[PDB]
């Protein structure tokens, strides 16, 4: 038979950096 | 060729975000029709799933928190939705609401616990609940409308482990009937 | 035959912390 | 054959919100 | 984790439709750079920046972070960046002051309410002030210039004042 079908989407990115004070 | 980026979806939590303990929970992530697959994740957690709905037959500390979603069309992803606010509430044994008038339009409610919580939140039933905070038990609300008063004491440590909910307290401002 | 390929990126992650004062 | 694994991590997420005053 | 260095090169002073680059740089190998502007909360996951033809829209405060594993590090130091030749450049008198002092007068037709006053050389000295009176203390000879510009835009600076050569005695 044929390849396999594609994964499922990756993980969720990381959080952004901490804020400017 | 595209103007810009794919819209939020909604994210709901039915009956409500506020669940007891053991109670259930529906999280509904909700974006335009014919939408490829929907993301739901949990917020500091590598927790999420590529379905639309999260039914928690039994509502758990560990699943408390924040959560989001969104959705994909094709390989691209929309904007995130509004992060919902999941709460689990009876994690503690519930305060005591009292109140004590005060004569210039607005009222004090003690919202009392044998703890030392340093957050406290007020609602009164109707359509737009009114919310109240607090770092102290003792909330002043100015202009109180009449209803039926609840309350809720957690920690900042754990800001999604509420009480239980108070005993309700019926407030009655007089002279606003509909006669 | 063989597996399938790897699937498409995870969305951007959350927001950062807030800032200091 | 058998589906892919899972895509990489999304891109990080946005800077956080400025702080309090 | 920490900071970066965040550069404006050739200077972080750019006059309009001329160019700069905005470069962030950490320890080498390092997962991802980020680099942010403030005002417009607009930013980007690379470490440079190629501005071609300065706006006055990209005017404004820019940081800086560097993400290795999952862990972000310090912000840089904020960086200006200010677009200059926004106004016609003022003009720069000076006379001597109080004591061993120089007061040098930046001159302008507008209201402005800003002011600053720099020596050319190695290093450079900066002078700032709201009226157009700029009083230095022992003041060296050289090649001096002004700038005039408004509080309610700071990053938007006029072109410079033609040179001084100040010799003092
Ligand atoms: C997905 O995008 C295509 C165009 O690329 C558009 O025709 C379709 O209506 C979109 N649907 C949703 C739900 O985003
Ligand atoms: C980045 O992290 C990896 C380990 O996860 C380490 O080998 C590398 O030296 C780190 N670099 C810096 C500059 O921290
Ligand atoms: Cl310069």
């Amino acid at each position: 038979g044929p390849p396999g079908p594609p994964g499922p989407p990756g993980p969720p990115g990381p959080p952004g950096p901490p804020g400017p004070p | 060729s595209q103007s810009g980026p794919l819209p939020k979806p909604s994210l709901q939590a039915l009956p409500s975000s506020l669940v007891p303990l053991e109670k259930p929970v529906t999280l509904r992530c909700q974006g335009p029709p014919g939408v490829d697959l929907y993301r739901l994740e949990k917020l500091s957690s590598s927790r999420y799933q590529d379905q639309a709905v999260l039914f928690i037959p039994a509502m758990k500390r560990s699943l408390a928190g924040r959560y989001r979603c969104s959705y994909q069309n094709g390989s691209l992803w929309s904007l995130p939705s509004d992060q919902l606010e999941l709460v689990a509430t009876g994690v503690f044994a519930k305060p005591s609401l009292s109140a004590q008038p005060g004569s210039g339009g607005d009222v004090t409610l003690q919202c009392q616990t044998r703890y030392g919580f340093d957050q406290f939140a007020l609602y009164k039933e109707g359509d737009p609940e009114r919310w109240y905070r607090a770092s102290f038990p003792i909330i002043t609300v100015t202009a109180a409308h009449s209803g039926t008063y609840r309350c809720y004491s957690f920690s900042s440590r754990d800001p999604y482990l509420w009480s239980a909910p108070s005993d309700p307290l019926e407030l009655v401002v007089t002279g606003t009937s509909a006669a």
